[PDB]
């Protein structure tokens, strides 16, 4: 709740995920948005750039 | 306040950070299991929610240890293949020692005792998955189950849900199942599992993962459309 | 505000006064040291029927001769269970002969009363303080019955009946009045099962109950299934007439 | 300040623990001087004078580290004896691997580089003095290395140690530049003292006597520590020329 | 003073004296009391046995150490028994090497040293037992006093634990009383427990209570228990 | 502030307030003083009496590095010993290394890259006593105190302690007895009245008078003991001139 | 103690118990219970009594406390000092008030946590109302209310619309119907077709409410 | 401010970015101003340097160092922040490279390992990550010419032109629309000449300016005659004295 | 004015001695060890606690025994929850 | 809400708390002996009252109120089970056991809670497990 501490991987949260795990998803969404395809005869990728 | 370290009891005699661990396991997949004279039955509930998702090359739920003993979790998926792991170096330890197959007695203590060491070092992490240890004994047809907990101890039981909802379904344990007598056939014992499996899983095939575990080490697998069978059966009243 | 090695100007302690809250929380374990014998027995604490009477078991065997008894966190436990376990094969090892009662005791309790990772003048095992308690009984060929306590705070006591857990301060109030020198091995038995059943919930049967003897002729044995159910049927007895 | 506790840049991109280790250098209220002849260094360190109780002679702000090598210390005397004794085991460790007389440029740089594992380390404390390295090259002659406490070091002309250092750079600046050269004629190195004095009583304001002073000097192979009654010399051969 | 410093042993009070030393203190009064003396030819400590109820036995607080000198445990249990291996540990290298007993003196400083270095330390668990060393060397019999903080001081005898005001007082008055007693180690014993006695509001004055262990010229340190105690009670 | 909390912090001052501390905290202790002669120097230091149960020549402060050097100290007593013991290892491995005595202002280095290394540290503790140290080397007489902040010199005179201000007074008084100072037994029996005259502020319990000196007129170079006539000559000197 | 969310379980049950006991309905606002006045704390309740204390035609009830209920330790950050010396009186008016159970007390807050242990004195209130998740039956108890007057089409049955739901309580169930109606505003018919539901329940319970089930354990 | 696990370098930030690394840009933004110029045949470096006292030795300072003859640098920061990273930075480079493949490092190799340092730095608890930023400059025979932006943080990316320092966002623009990539190395002098200017006219001339270019080797800087194969030195730094001479023909 | 020292509270105590009635045995000396931290009107208390001691020994007046027992704590703060070994 | 002053006396114009306190001073303290006539009060914290009256000589003993104990509690469930319906073959010793420490009114809400239980099983007199069920329903229910 009101006390969180994220200093340490050890320390468990009172929700019970690391909310270093919660905000590595918004870093994520922050960088290009990148595309998987598999195929049957081989694999398609496509993505943009940060920059 | 106290839940920034392992090395304080807490006032209450119980860390907090142990119990905010079961709710990862309440918010996880579901294991349920019951063992019968002859033969153990492990089920698990796998989530197929997401779209475009291949299952041939998804992993299942149940994972090999011994070829007489197996091991399902319930939790995050993270950390549990390290607690897979870390038993089947020590699987194969005993083997490399001992040279007698798997202990279920053995494995446990040192399941356990992987997240008990991890949980007296200070500065690490230990694991917060339960995981369900069931098998044979070597030249022994009685099953052993047993289970790992956040809090470092292991309990013996013949009968446990776990997961989400464990203790909806563990009233559908403590009625239709008897330890005093319990399903001889193996087909009793699969066809029951299911139905305790129904209610978290709610009415789906691919997402019922059941591993029968037979003597003289034997492992089968149920597909999807014999997995689906018992669920035909068990809903048949219900459209009858 | 707590900070561990900073007290107030008071002093008590802190992980000590949190681990007395941590054992009187566990399960109850009682046992009396007697001339004849010295019975011990515990609460398996069964919430269900499920749940195995036989495989799990809070009483450890250290010796043929020296039992113990376990009562608190099993987590912490386990570490002074292999250190036990090692220091009774030390023994036979080095001095080819059966360590007294009161010289396992302090071996054990060698390792509980130490911590941290630093080291100077000693090895250093346990990274942070555990807090559990453990009863050591046993017979040895100079001060014979023994029971003791492994308390991880201070030095260990010489109990003749000593009772800790849930069912501590319970048990402990009719001890100081029903134990006798002359109490024998039946007496002692059913002294036990009479304190333990007041201290527990639930009914008295051999699901829930699981008691062991320490003799010198047959060492360290657990009583039965059938056996206990005997015992407690001659307890009823007793309790009708008077 | 939430972020005040501990040694990084801050939010503000300032770091707090140079405000104070500036601060700390001078604590002490030494005024020192370094010139540079044209085939000599001379340096000029202020020796305050305490109670009875001390030894005036003992007390000396400029260190020995070798030969034509010296070293003048503004700031905390605990972290000056410290870093004295360190100095010197780079320079003798250094004329034995290289096999070669340790240059006050490195011998600023290697000071320079161990601040950085000070500041890199959080349980040790950097330097909070001031480092002024003084020598003689055969190649480039004279020179001056000063190393601040944040790690800094560039040559000097003529440079100060102190609160005065603006009115010294002043008056140091117009001599220099009608000459257009850094170093002060009458390249006899005894010659050369009279101006270093000269020049610092008009820039601090304030003469001093032999024993509220300590005069440095290091020649070619060769370095020594003018006494009470040589300071005194000095004084006299300034009226004589 | 709650907080605002002190976070460690490390840091040091506004006063100039370390507070952590008087809540190890407290640790000593709240634990048992010994009361001891000494004289030329002899030393003697009078240790007052504790238990919990009438169902706990008394715990010895006199641990045996060399054969020439012997301690009392009053304090935490945990800092005595590391610093009992450490202590007996340089009485045998001093027993191998210089092949002589352990001095007292020197004895005192090892140990102050001992607790020094994990004071000074960051964190650690400094020492909070009391100690009162007594022995018998080529110097003669000394005894010494040790206290959390490390000091160390000679006296001829005195008192840590609970109420130990008491004794104090005797041993001033009665300071030339046992110091011109030698060879007579029934004077001493007797006055140590009259010593004690005044020190004790008589909570139980059974034999059972008080362990008496005295060393000397010719008797060594022995620990006496039973009927070898109950000739002066 | 929240600078004290712990070491290896700079205050706004330029000192850490535990150092600050650390200063007041030797001010709380005995007095102990020093006087450097030609010859060589006089140790002296009073010890505070508890109770009558202290034994005499016992608790004596007075140490001895090798035989041409004394110590002594003003502080913490357990603090105290731990520098001493450790001091006496770094004057002997100049010993086990150069196979010569070592001389004091080198001595003063050993210790003194020891204390200041100590008080950078955060994981050590900096001392907070100070040791008074002297004698005669190859070179000559030299007296040099520790601060407990580590800045040392050389010492014409030692003066720490509570009543180190009292005693300032009377060791600037040399100069007027004598402009090259007092002979050596005449130091002792002058830094003997000192002590009386500094215990007005501890006048609330006793003391032992505990003076040591060393020089190379008559122990020729050893740090021993003062005993026998000089020690009774120098109580009976203070009493005559108090009257 | 009531808990829950406002118009659910903080309403609803407050409503359904007054009509059963066949006894007046009497509102009285949390918030307007302390005035930040020395005095009118202790008056304001005692009048509360007096009014339902003659011949005990109704019942009190309290409801949305976010005010007493939290005094902090000072009359800033959201306490007040009245409500330390309104919350310790009205205990004396709780023990003083004697009858059969013809009046009744119901309040309703948020956290009890901040409550004054003294106010609260177990024995006098022994029901503590927690929020439960609707089951697979409430829901149609809700549908057959407004399916009565709203005509439903033959690929409508009770067990289409409660396949699958994230156990909306009462009310929002209400708002699915009201949705699935004015879909049928827009074809111009009185008749609820199949083929709104299909859209209504994506709206309720995503565009009407924001919910989406954030995943990934949270 | 909000959190300090945004600083704390063993802890994730909650705000997705790490606080110490966007402050310590600040730390660089403070400092002074250096740029680089990319270009076909060569690519140009220059910067501003510290003028201190009046009577500080102009010569003493150098902001461009030689790691190996057909790579340059330029960094623009802290002093030892830069002299602790490239002395072990050249062992690096000896250690991997030159005892292994017994050459010197190239462009893509070496700027690789440059950012490792700094991704421990920014790692590892209580070691404060670098002051400064290094504009790397170098030529090799697979990629060729190669102007990489090395940020405190560990990343680094290729760069036609940039600057850092209080002038990185002024004269990113400038740099951005004066220059293009199809022209050469002499019009790539002048520019950065103009461009670095607009920082200070106090002093433009090469006391307080260095100035260093690459390209093709130089026979006099080699030290050795005989070998046809091996080529000279392709870094070259100019002189203070020869600085004035470009000055002049601006 | 701070907290009175060891010694300053000797003699405060001792005014409070004269005042009431008392065996005339106490020395105020021997006392002044056991307070640590009281101000003038502090010991005014302790005086009121330490004359509640005879009623628990049994005596008609307060002797000196009867101080020593009271000028310690023997009021609240930690009692006997935690004493020796627990 | 009286003490030695308030806001409308202390830091009011108005003279009512500000009067108060004259009469606990001039009166009990100057005129009237200590003996007959005493004075004792009830606060929930000491600092809530003025400091002038916290001062010896007044105001010097302070009684905490702490929790009865296994003995204690069960004395107190033994006298409300003589007002309310039980069976005759119960335990009150067991009753307290497992609840913890708990004030005065936690102890009677076990005793009114265990008719609650009652009426679901539909029984005159409340058994021993509806003791159970109630001290269950003080621990869960609170978890203070």
């Amino acid at each position: 709740g009101s006390r969180r501490y994220d200093s340490r991987t050890t320390i468990f949260s009172p929700e019970g995920r690391l909310y270093q795990v919660e905000y590595a998803l918004e870093s994520i969404s922050h960088a290009g948005t990148a595309i998987g395809i598999m195929a049957s005869d081989g694999i398609v990728l496509a993505a943009e750039r940060k920059v | 306040g106290y839940d920034r370290a392992l090395s304080i009891f807490s006032p209450d005699g119980h860390i907090f950070q142990v119990e905010y661990a079961l709710e990862a396991v309440k918010r996880g997949t579901c294991a349920v299991g019951v063992k019968g004279k002859n033969c153990v039955v492990l089920g698990c509930e796998r989530r197929s929610t997401l779209k475009l998702q291949d299952t041939r090359i998804t992993p299942s739920k149940v994972s090999k240890i011994d070829s007489h003993v197996v091991l399902s979790f319930s939790g995050l998926n993270a950390d549990s293949r390290i607690l897979i792991e870390k038993a089947r170096v020590e699987a194969q330890s005993h083997r490399l020692t001992l040279e007698d197959p798997v202990t279920v007695e053995y494995l446990t203590r040192y399941v356990a005792g992987v997240q008990q060491r991890y949980t007296q070092s200070g500065g690490v992490r230990p694991f917060g998955v339960s995981t369900l240890i069931a098998g044979f004994d070597p030249r022994d047809d009685e099953p052993k189950l047993y289970q790992t907990e956040p809090s470092g101890i292991y309990s013996s039981w013949s009968a446990q849900t776990i997961g989400r909802n464990s203790k909806t379904v563990r009233e559908f344990l403590e009625k239709n199942y008897d330890r005093k007598e319990p399903p001889a056939t193996v087909e009793e014992c699969v066809k029951l599992t299911v139905r305790s499996l129904l209610e978290v899983v709610q009415t789906g095939a691919k997402n019922i993962e059941i591993t029968v575990v037979k003597p003289d080490s034997d492992i089968v697998a149920l597909s999807s459309e014999e997995i689906n069978q018992y669920v035909t059966q068990i809903e048949q009243e219900k459209q009858e | 505000d707590r900070g561990v090695s900073t007290f107030s100007p008071e002093g008590r302690l802190f992980q000590v006064e949190y681990s007395l809250e941590a054992i009187k929380l566990g399960s109850t374990a009682i046992g009396i040291a007697t001339k004849e014998g010295v019975v011990l027995g515990v609460e398996k604490r069964a919430t269900s029927p499920l749940l195995e009477s036989d495989s799990i078991e809070k009483i450890v065997e250290i010796d043929r001769h020296i039992g113990c008894a376990m009562s608190g966190l099993t987590a912490d436990a386990r570490s002074m269970i292999e250190h036990a376990r090692t220091a009774a094969v030390t023994h036979n090892l080095y001095y080819d002969e059966d360590i007294n009662v009161e010289s396992l005791t302090q071996s054990v309790c060698d390792l509980a009363l130490r911590f941290g990772e630093g080291a100077s003048g000693e090895e250093r095992l346990m990274s942070r303080p555990f807090g559990v308690a453990l009863l050591i009984a046993g017979h040895d060929a100079d001060d014979g019955y023994q029971l003791f306590h492994a308390e991880p705070s201070g030095t260990f006591y010489r109990y003749n009946a000593k009772a800790i857990g849930s069912g501590s301060e319970g048990a402990q109030a009719e001890l100081l009045n029903e134990w006798h020198s002359s109490l024998t091995l039946k007496e002692a038995e059913l002294l036990v099962l009479k304190i333990l059943k007041q201290v527990m919930e639930e009914k008295l049967d051999e699901n829930n109950a699981q008691l062991s003897c320490i003799t010198k002729q047959d060492g360290f044995k657990i009583y039965d299934n059938e056996k206990t159910a005997e015992l407690i049927k001659e307890l009823k007895e007793k309790e009708a007439a008077e | 300040g939430y972020d005040r506790h501990i040694t990084i840049f801050s939010p503000e991109g300032r770091l707090y623990q140079v405000e104070y280790a500036f601060k700390a250098t001078n604590q002490t209220n030494i005024n020192s001087l370094a010139v540079r002849g044209k085939d000599c260094t001379v340096v000029i360190s202020q020796k305050k004078v305490p109670d009875k109780l001390l030894d005036p002679t003992t007390v000396s702000y400029i260190f020995c580290i070798s030969r034509t090598i010296g070293m003048v210390v503004n700031g905390p005397i605990p972290d000056a004896r410290n870093a004295a004794l360190r100095a010197k085991a780079e320079a003798a460790e250094f004329r034995y691997k290289y096999g070669y007389d340790m240059p006050c440029d490195v011998l600023a740089k290697r000071m320079a580089n161990l601040s950085q594992i000070y500041t890199q380390r959080a349980y040790m404390r950097p330097l909070g003095v001031i480092l002024t390295f003084v020598s003689v090259d055969e190649e480039l002659g004279p020179s001056i290395y000063k190393t601040d406490p944040a790690g800094y070091y560039v040559g000097y002309k003529a440079t100060a140690t102190g609160p005065k250092q603006q009115e010294i750079t002043t008056n140091l600046e117009n001599h220099f530049k009608k000459s257009k050269i850094d170093h002060i004629n009458e390249e006899s190195w005894e010659k050369v003292v009279e101006f270093a004095i000269t020049h610092m009583i008009d820039a601090l304001g304030t003469e001093f006597s032999k024993n509220d002073l300590e005069v440095g000097v290091a020649t070619k192979d060769k370095f020594f520590t003018l006494s009470a009654e040589n300071i005194e010399e000095r004084l006299v051969a300034i009226a004589e020329q | 003073f709650r907080n605002n410093y002190d976070g460690d042993t490390v840091t040091f009070s506004p006063t100039g004296r370390l507070f952590q030393v008087e809540y190890a203190l407290e640790a000593i009064k709240q634990g048992s009391v010994t009361v001891g003396l000494r004289s030329n030819t002899h030393a003697v400590l009078v240790a007052l046995k504790r238990n919990a109820d009438e169902l706990s036995s008394y715990q010895k607080k006199i641990i045996k150490c060399d054969e020439h000198m012997g301690l009392s445990l009053a304090g935490l249990a945990p800092d005595a028994r590391v610093l009992s291996n450490y202590l007996r540990q340089q009485c045998n290298y001093s027993s191998l090497v210089f092949n002589r007993k352990l001095a007292v003196e020197r004895a005192g400083h090892l140990l102050c040293d001992k607790a020094q270095k994990n004071t000074q330390s960051y964190g650690g668990r400094p020492y909070g037992v009391g100690l009162l060393i007594i022995g018998y060397d080529k110097s003669g019999a000394h005894l010494l006093e040790f206290q959390p903080s490390g000091n160390v001081t000679e006296l001829y005898g005195t008192a840590i634990g609970a109420r130990s005001q008491g004794a104090k007082t005797y041993l001033e008055r009665t300071l030339d009383t046992f110091i011109k007693i030698d060879g007579n180690p029934d004077e001493l014993i007797k006055a140590g427990v009259e010593a004690i006695s005044q020190s004790l509001r008589d909570e139980s004055l059974t034999v059972d209570n008080l362990s008496i262990a005295i060393v000397g010229k010719d008797t060594p340190f022995t620990i006496y228990d039973g009927e070898a105690v109950a000739k002066y009670i | 502030t929240g600078y004290d909390l712990s070491n290896s912090v700079f205050s706004p001052d330029g000192r850490n307030f535990q150092v600050e501390y650390a200063v007041k905290a030797v001010e709380n202790g005995t007095t102990s003083i020093g006087i450097k002669c030609n010859d060589g120097v006089v140790f002296a230091v009073e010890k505070l009496i508890t109770s009558k149960l202290l034994v005499p020549q016992k608790n004596v402060k007075i140490q001895v590095v090798d035989r041409h050097i004394g110590c002594v100290y003003s502080g913490l007593i357990p603090d105290g010993r731990h520098l001493v013991n450790r001091g006496r290892e770094e004057a002997a491995s100049f010993k086990k290394l150069y196979k010569t005595p070592i001389p004091i202002p080198a001595f003063a280095d050993r210790l003194g890259q020891y204390v200041q290394a100590h008080t950078l540290y955060n994981s050590v503790r900096p001392f907070g006593v100070s040791t008074i140290f002297g004698g005669v080397d190859k070179n000559g007489a030299h007296l040099y105190m520790l601060e407990p902040s580590g800045s040392y010199w050389g010492y014409k005179g030692a003066a720490t302690g509570k009543g180190r201000q009292s005693a300032k007074a009377e060791l600037e008084k040399l100069v007027d007895h004598h402009p090259e100072g007092l002979s050596a037994r005449e130091a002792v029996k002058q830094a003997a009245k000192i002590i009386y005259l500094a215990h007005e502020d501890n006048k609330e319990k006793d003391f032992e008078l505990e003076i040591s000196w060393c020089s190379l007129s008559e122990t020729n170079g050893l740090h021993k003991f003062v005993k026998g006539d000089l020690l009774q000559e120098a109580i009976d000197f203070a009493q005559k001139e108090i009257n | 103690i009531l808990y829950g969310a406002p118009g659910t379980g903080k309403t609803l049950l407050a409503k359904a118990v007054a009509n059963q006991t066949s006894a007046t309905f009497l509102r009285i606002v949390g918030s307007e219970l302390i005035q930040k006045y020395l005095g009118d704390g202790p008056r304001l309740c005692r009048q509360i009594f007096k009014v339902a204390g003659e011949n005990a035609p109704s019942i009190v009830f309290i409801d949305e406390i976010d005010a007493i209920g939290t005094k902090r330790y000072d009359s800033n950050s959201g306490g007040e000092r009245e409500i330390q010396r309104t919350m310790l009186e009205l205990l004396n008016q709780l023990d003083g008030f004697d009858d059969r159970g013809d009046v009744k007390v119901i309040m309703a807050t948020n956290k009890i946590e901040t409550l004054d242990p003294a106010l609260i004195r177990p024995g006098r209130i022994d029901r503590k109302i927690l929020f439960e998740n609707p089951d697979l039956s409430t829901k149609k108890k809700i549908l057959g209310i407004h399916t009565s007057k709203m005509n439903l089409s033959e690929d409508v049955n009770l067990e289409t619309l409660v396949t699958t739901k994230d156990d909306l309580s009462g009310a929002d169930i209400q708002a699915m119907c009201t949705e699935a109606g004015l879909l049928a505003l827009r074809e111009r018919r009185m008749q609820v077709t199949a083929e709104d539901f299909k859209q209504a329940k994506e709206r309720v319970m995503k565009n009407k409410v924001e919910e989406n089930l954030e995943g990934l354990y949270l | 401010m909000t959190d300090r696990y945004s600083f704390s370098l063993t802890t994730f930030s909650p705000s997705g970015k790490l606080g110490q690394i966007d402050y310590a840009l600040t730390a660089v933004k403070q400092g002074v101003t250096s740029l680089g110029i990319k270009a076909t045949n060569g690519v140009v470096i220059a910067t501003e340097k510290k003028s201190s006292s009046p009577l500080a030795m102009s010569e003493t300072l150098s902001k461009v160092s030689l790691l190996t003859p057909d790579i340059g640098a330029v960094y623009s920061g802290m002093g030892p922040d830069y002299r602790v990273l490239v002395d072990k930075s050249r062992k690096v480079a000896h250690t991997s490279y030159k005892r292994i493949y017994g050459e010197y490092p190239p462009t893509k190799l070496l700027v690789s390992e440059v950012a490792k340092i700094m991704q421990e730095a920014t790692q590892s608890g209580g070691v404060r990550p670098f002051g400064v930023s290094l504009l790397i400059a170098g030529h090799d025979e697979f990629n060729g010419f190669s102007l990489y932006q090395v940020d405190p943080s560990g990343s680094y990316f290729p760069w036609k032109a940039t600057a850092i320092g209080k002038g990185s966002v002024a004269a990113k623009t400038f740099l951005e629309k004066r220059w293009n990539d199809e022209l050469e190395l002499e019009d790539a002098i002048h520019i950065a000449l103009l461009t670095l200017k607009e920082s200070v006219e106090g002093e433009f001339n090469g006391d307080t300016i260095e100035l260093a270019i690459i390209g093709d080797e130089n026979p006099d800087l080699l030290g050795y005659t005989g070998i046809p194969t091996d080529k000279g030195p392709r870094f070259r730094k100019l002189t203070s004295q020869e600085i004035n001479d470009r000055l002049e023909a601006l | 004015f701070p907290l009175p020292s060891e010694d300053s509270r000797a003699q405060i105590l001792q005014i409070h001695s004269r005042k009431m009635t008392t065996d005339d045995d106490i020395n105020w000396q021997e006392l002044a060890r056991s307070t640590d931290e009281f101000n003038g009107a502090q010991l005014k208390a302790v005086t009121v606690e330490a004359g509640m001691i005879a009623l628990r020994n049994g005596q008609s007046s307060v002797k000196h025994e009867d101080f020593v027992e009271g000028i310690s704590e023997v009021q609240a703060r930690k009692s006997k929850s935690v004493s020796f070994y627990a | 809400a009286v003490g030695g002053a308030r806001f409308d006396d202390g830091a009011g114009g108005d003279n009512e708390v500000q009067r108060t306190m004259l009469e606990l001073i001039t009166q009990l303290d100057g005129f009237d002996p200590r003996g007959n006539i005493k004075v004792m009060f009830a606060t929930n914290r000491p600092n809530t009252l003025d400091p002038a009256l916290l001062r010896p000589g007044r105001i010097d003993r302070k009684v905490e109120f702490s929790l009865p104990d296994l003995e204690g509690r069960a004395n107190i469930f033994r006298i409300h089970s003589k007002s309310m319906s039980v069976e005759r073959g119960i335990r009150w010793e067991l009753i307290s056991r497992l609840c913890p420490n708990s004030t005065g009114a936690e102890l009677r809400s076990v005793c009114t809670e265990a008719g609650m239980f009652a009426i679901r099983a539909r029984r005159k007199v409340a058994t021993e497990k509806d003791f159970l069920k109630a001290v269950d329903k003080v621990i869960s229910g609170y978890k203070k």
